[PDB]
Protein backbone atom coordinates (compact mmCIF):
# COMPACT_ATOMS: atom_id res chain seq x y z
CA UNK A 1 0.00 0.00 0.00
CA UNK A 2 1.30 3.43 -1.03
CA UNK A 3 0.79 6.59 1.04
CA UNK A 4 1.89 10.17 0.37
CA UNK A 5 2.13 13.13 2.76
CA UNK A 6 3.67 16.60 3.06
CA UNK A 7 5.53 17.94 6.12
CA UNK A 8 6.55 21.55 6.84
CA UNK A 9 10.22 22.38 7.36
CA UNK A 10 10.31 22.89 11.12
CA UNK A 11 12.60 21.12 13.61
CA UNK A 12 11.20 19.99 16.95
CA UNK A 13 7.46 19.67 16.22
CA UNK A 14 5.82 16.23 15.78
CA UNK A 15 3.17 15.56 13.15
CA UNK A 16 0.59 12.83 12.59
CA UNK A 17 -1.09 11.21 9.59
CA UNK A 18 -3.92 8.72 9.05
CA UNK A 19 -3.86 5.56 6.93
CA UNK A 20 -7.27 4.29 5.79
CA UNK A 21 -7.64 1.02 3.86
CA UNK A 22 -11.05 -0.56 3.14
CA UNK A 23 -11.68 -3.79 5.02
CA UNK A 24 -9.10 -3.09 7.75
CA UNK A 25 -8.76 -1.00 10.89
CA UNK A 26 -7.20 2.47 10.60
CA UNK A 27 -3.59 3.23 11.49
CA UNK A 28 -1.82 6.37 12.74
CA UNK A 29 1.85 7.28 12.27
CA UNK A 30 3.93 9.96 14.01
CA UNK A 31 6.89 11.72 12.38
CA UNK A 32 9.44 14.29 13.53
CA UNK A 33 12.43 16.00 11.89
CA UNK A 34 15.84 16.25 13.57
CA UNK A 35 18.30 17.82 11.12
CA UNK A 36 18.65 19.17 7.57
CA UNK A 37 22.00 19.94 5.93
CA UNK A 38 23.06 21.77 2.76
CA UNK A 39 26.49 21.43 1.14
CA UNK A 40 27.82 23.23 -1.97
CA UNK A 41 30.54 22.26 -4.45
CA UNK A 42 33.75 24.29 -4.29
CA UNK A 43 36.74 25.13 -6.48
CA UNK A 44 40.00 26.84 -5.53
CA UNK A 45 41.38 30.01 -7.13
CA UNK A 46 44.43 31.30 -5.18
CA UNK A 47 45.82 31.93 -1.69
CA UNK A 48 47.49 34.84 0.10
CA UNK A 49 49.94 35.39 2.97
CA UNK B 1 -35.55 -26.18 17.37
CA UNK B 2 -37.18 -22.82 16.69
CA UNK B 3 -35.75 -19.28 16.56
CA UNK B 4 -37.78 -16.14 17.20
CA UNK B 5 -35.85 -12.83 17.09
CA UNK B 6 -32.96 -11.93 14.79
CA UNK B 7 -30.98 -9.00 13.38
CA UNK B 8 -28.34 -8.46 10.70
CA UNK B 9 -25.17 -6.36 10.46
CA UNK B 10 -22.54 -6.16 7.69
CA UNK B 11 -19.17 -4.62 8.68
CA UNK B 12 -17.30 -5.24 5.40
CA UNK B 13 -17.84 -5.98 1.72
CA UNK B 14 -15.75 -6.10 -1.47
CA UNK B 15 -17.12 -7.49 -4.74
CA UNK B 16 -14.14 -9.58 -5.81
CA UNK B 17 -13.98 -13.00 -7.45
CA UNK B 18 -13.33 -14.56 -4.02
CA UNK B 19 -15.51 -14.48 -0.90
CA UNK B 20 -15.25 -10.82 0.10
CA UNK B 21 -17.97 -10.33 2.70
CA UNK B 22 -18.83 -11.21 6.28
CA UNK B 23 -22.13 -11.01 8.19
CA UNK B 24 -23.26 -11.39 11.81
CA UNK B 25 -26.68 -12.63 12.94
CA UNK B 26 -28.17 -12.66 16.46
CA UNK B 27 -30.66 -15.33 17.50
CA UNK B 28 -32.61 -16.81 20.40
CA UNK B 29 -33.22 -20.57 20.43
CA UNK B 30 -35.54 -22.88 22.35
CA UNK B 31 -33.14 -25.84 22.60
CA UNK B 32 -29.92 -27.36 21.29
CA UNK B 33 -29.88 -28.78 17.78
CA UNK B 34 -28.78 -28.38 14.18
CA UNK B 35 -30.11 -26.16 11.39
CA UNK B 36 -29.54 -25.40 7.71
CA UNK B 37 -28.85 -22.08 5.98
CA UNK B 38 -29.96 -20.97 2.52
CA UNK B 39 -30.22 -17.79 0.47
CA UNK B 40 -33.35 -16.40 -1.19
CA UNK B 41 -31.58 -14.39 -3.92
CA UNK B 42 -29.72 -15.43 -7.08
CA UNK B 43 -26.88 -12.87 -7.14
CA UNK B 44 -25.47 -13.82 -3.70
CA UNK B 45 -23.98 -17.21 -2.81
CA UNK B 46 -23.26 -18.63 0.65
CA UNK B 47 -20.49 -21.05 1.60
CA UNK B 48 -21.86 -22.58 4.81
CA UNK B 49 -24.35 -25.47 4.71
Amino acid sequence: YEHVTVIPNTVGVPYKTLVNRPGYSPMVLEMELQSVTLEPTLSLDYITC
Amino acid sequence: PSVTDMSCEVPACTHSSDFGGVAIIKYTASKKGKCAVHSMTNAVTIREA
